[PDB]
């Protein structure tokens, strides 16, 4: 099985929406120890985002049922519901750790000093998945991963500001996710609103730095930024 | 209410 | 864990839409070697229908890709696409074989003479899952499973006509799925239309036989039948 | 256009 066979399998899996296959295929690609292309990077990210997302959805549904079942007072139920939520939870964690291992030992690791774009991408991912862990963790567990997510987002932010156009989709993407981190995890709506607001204004101020390759991505992400600001400026008035 | 999001690199 | 906890896990899985867990849970229940209640029958059926369905969808998407990929005349592409479709196909077959093993070794097996409703339900499932296999099989493989599906639907139809009201949801369901078998698998539109038509008419003629417990199911399946009779009459024209 | 089918026993 060649590398191209794997990337192709990953493309097929995505179309079949069998994302478990997709990640596994992109993981094997990553484990070939060679750098990832833009597309390969995209596939890897998309694959693992959907896997972690699927688990997350199911985790929220069961965790929601674990709230009802306990409030009711039933005992036999709380046992199985809790145990099932922990099963899903352990799957979600194992997935994130799976991505994080790839980022720490392959992608970020083998990045040269001149590859800022990739380093920001991978550092943003690192932040994303540590963030996904934070959502299902508590106490020392949560604080620690919330810390790792912070460190990652922060490092990526530093690089992006120093090496990327404010309109670069990767920098905008970082801003979006980082701001979300602030709002949802840090519970810091001001910082969240600020980062997003700043990022959006910076891109506009240099709205001329757009390029053919990714003007669509940029504008779209800029729109997502404004959306969040709108979605936050309402919750912060109720 | 989830804050909207996006992480899909430049292909 | 206990039976009650396995069935509960199956309900939780359904809510999360983790149907693999749901099927595995109901499989473990069935393997307890005890009869299945109506709820448990439903959970098991819903569980495996969604699993086989999920595979079927993926199988179609890839199989289609395998179609236009071969037409283009690629090489290394057809190599992977074909191998992936076969993987999904193998999965789909394994699921069906899983339920079929449950039906032959537990459900249909442990049923007594007096349990006609259950036997009709299970025999219908048997026909269903053999039908799903036919959808992805060809030649010896297909003819053999199309045969088994036929045998199962027929035997279920014999017992339904002989022991159940024309309005009984299980009898209507059998008619619906059996008529679908004729149209989609047998490619026998006349027979498909006839069975579905006949079934609908019978229930209509004995509309008074409905009961509180399942009137909604009956009327709905009757609708589905009429829907097919309308969906088939236009497509064959 | 798949035809309609069903399989839910009466619970
Ligand atoms: C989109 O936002 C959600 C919610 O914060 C986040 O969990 C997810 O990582 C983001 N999507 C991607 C592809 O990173
Ligand atoms: C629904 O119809 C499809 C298409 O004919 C059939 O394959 C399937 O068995 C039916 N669903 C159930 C639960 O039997």
């Amino acid at each position: 099985v060649d590398r191209e066979q794997l990337v192709q399998k990953a493309r097929l899996a995505e179309q079949a929406e069998r994302y478990d296959d997709m990640a596994a295929a992109m993981k094997n690609v990553t484990e070939l120890n060679e750098p990832l292309s833009n597309e390969e990077r995209n596939l890897l990210s998309v694959a693992y985002k959907n896997v972690v997302g699927a688990r997350e959805s199911s985790w929220r549904v069961i965790s929601s049922i674990e709230q009802k079942t306990s409030a009711d007072g039933n005992e036999k139920k709380i046992e199985m519901v809790r145990a099932y939520r922990e099963k899903i939870e352990k799957e979600l964690e194992a997935v994130c750790q799976d991505v994080l291992s790839l980022l720490d030992n392959y992608l970020i690791k083998n990045c040269s000093e001149t590859q800022y774009e990739s380093k920001v991408f991978y550092l943003k991912m690192k932040g994303d998945y540590y963030r996904y862990l934070a959502e299902v963790a508590t106490g020392e567990k949560r604080a620690t991963v919330v810390e790792s997510s912070e460190k990652a987002y922060s490092e990526a932010h530093e690089i992006s500001k120093e090496h990327m156009q404010p309109t670069h989709p990767i920098r905008l993407g970082l801003a979006l996710n980082y701001s979300v981190f602030y709002y949802e995890i840090q519970n810091a709506p001001e910082q969240a609103c600020h980062l997003a607001k700043t990022a959006f204004d910076d891109a506009i101020a240099e709205l001329d730095t757009l390029n053919e390759d990714s003007y669509k991505d940029s504008t779209l992400i800029m729109q997502l930024l404004r959306d969040n600001l709108t979605l936050w400026t309402s919750d912060q008035q109720d | 209410t989830p804050p909207v999001s996006q992480a899909s690199s430049t292909t």
